[PDB]
């Protein structure tokens, strides 16, 4: 609660490791939204 | 890509015989008609220039290229196969 300005709070950061980005990612995946859909598998089909 | 060489009629001849030439090898003719090419503006002008001097001809009408749909968006299209996969 002291408005103490002489400190670096985003020291989290140092632990991140390889897979961090990808790890969150995975665990995002389960609130996304339904995907729209184009209506083919892809340009090629 | 250029097409300022398909603008306008050409009259030529049925392609006659070359030969070898026994000492050099050349390419020999007796067809007084092999290199003769005339130009005109129009088919009717074409042809009424072969009726006078009594040949007989078969004439071939101009192949004119058709209008195509380009579209520059098309390449990035969202559920049709014209999307491209490369620029």
């Amino acid at each position: 609660e002291p408005f103490d300005n002489t400190t670096y709070k985003n020291l989290q950061h140092h632990d991140y490791s390889t897979y961090t980005f990808l790890d969150l990612n995975l665990d995002l995946s389960k609130f996304r939204m339904p995907q729209p859909s184009s209506g083919r598998e892809s340009p090629r089909h | 890509s250029g097409v300022n060489n398909t603008k306008k009629w050409k009259m030529e001849f049925d392609t006659r015989e070359r030969w070898e030439n026994p000492l050099m090898g050349w390419a020999s003719t007796a067809d007084p008609l092999s290199n003769l090419v005339l130009t005109f503006s129009t088919k009717e002008d074409a042809v009424a220039f072969a009726e006078k001097n009594g040949w007989s001809y078969d004439v071939e009408e101009r192949k004119v290229p058709k209008p195509k749909s380009k579209s520059y968006g098309a390449n990035f299209s969202w559920n049709k196969r014209t999307r491209v996969s490369t620029k």
